[PDB]
């Protein structure tokens, strides 16, 4: 309504996907700190191939 | 020491007696040192005891003027273990770093390492300081032995 907006689409795929080295991540999962271990316990979602 | 508190120190020694005979043994010595104000390494005691085995440790007697040089020799004592050393001391078995350990390992390490404890020595010390997952948090357990 409030103006024609330009969006640009380069890199959006991996933005709606979020991939990472699952290895370092699974170790961030097994961390010491309550924060890092709460923050990263969600390892399942990271994609590797 | 002042004759003020030394009067009191004497009384607690006298209240350690078994019969009245004036003679607290090389055994109970450790508790008298404690109860006055100390927390000796069982080594600190053994040092001023003169290195006995169980036999003459049980058989040899002390009197107060044999004890007061001992209590005095420790008291103005070398290095006294802070909160910070102690937590890291228990932190050792935190498989990751968490701030927490299972009350089974903790009950055990004190019954296997350093100046080893009995179950009796451990349970009274530790119990009710695990949580609803059976983790003892060490940080408070350390503070507990300090302000006690």
């Amino acid at each position: 309504y409030a103006g024609k907006v330009t969006y640009n689409a380069s890199a959006w795929l991996t933005k709606n996907m979020d991939p990472l080295n699952d290895n370092v991540t699974s170790l961030l999962n097994q961390s010491s700190d309550k924060f890092v271990a709460d923050l990263w316990k969600d390892v399942d979602r990271i994609v590797g191939l | 020491f002042s004759e003020e508190q030394t009067a009191e120190f004497k009384e607690a020694f006298q209240l350690f007696d078994r019969t009245g005979d004036g003679k607290i043994l090389y055994s109970q010595c450790g508790d008298v040192m404690r109860a006055l104000g100390q927390n000796p390494t069982n080594a600190e005691v053994m040092k001023v005891l003169g290195n006995p085995k169980s036999d003459e440790m049980n058989l040899k007697t002390l009197k107060f003027e044999q004890f007061l040089p001992m209590m005095q020799t420790i008291a103005k004592n070398k290095d006294q273990g802070c909160f910070e050393d102690y937590v890291e001391g228990l932190r050792v078995f935190d498989k990751e770093g968490n701030g927490t350990v299972m009350g089974a390992e903790i009950r055990h390490v004190l019954v296997t390492l350093g100046e080893k404890m009995t179950e009796e020595e451990v349970e009274q010390l530790v119990a009710g300081h695990e949580d609803s997952n059976g983790c003892i948090n060490y940080e408070e357990l350390v503070r507990m032995v300090l302000s006690g």
